[PDB]
């Protein structure tokens, strides 16, 4: 008279297939990006530019010697 | 009785495109896929440190 099945507690577990979280999708993305590389090329043209300055001047005392 | 798995064709309009668009040119996916799922490392391991430790067994 010892035997198993209880007379309840249960569940059950699903059976289900659900992870479709999302996710920052269409035209969210693609408009990070562009707002991030063109941020990029803005801090570029402070510097190429400005270390075109300090080059002219690294030829300045070149040529101020050399008589 | 039934069950289809994998019979469904695609949306095909403006709107959901670009959604697989970024998909494939951008890596939405193997990103938040595989970059996530296995990391994750951050469980206990489950090691029966043999020559001391031993595994259950039953009667």
């Amino acid at each position: 008279k010892q035997d198993m099945p209880p007379v309840g507690g249960y569940g059950p577990i699903d059976y289900k297939r659900n992870l479709p979280r999302r996710g920052l999708s269409g035209y969210s993305m693609f408009a990070v990006g562009i707002g991030a590389l063109l941020f990029g090329y803005w801090s570029m043209m402070k510097w190429n530019r400005e270390r075109r300055r300090l080059q002219i001047e690294d030829f300045e005392a070149r040529i101020a010697l050399m008589p | 009785t039934y069950k289809y798995v994998n019979l469904r064709e695609p949306s095909m309009d403006m709107k959901s495109v670009t959604d697989r668009a970024a998909q494939t040119l951008l890596w939405t996916e193997l990103i938040r896929g595989l970059g996530m799922t296995l990391s994750y490392l951050f469980r206990e391991p489950a090691t029966i440190n043999y020559p001391f430790e031993k595994g259950p067994l039953s009667p």
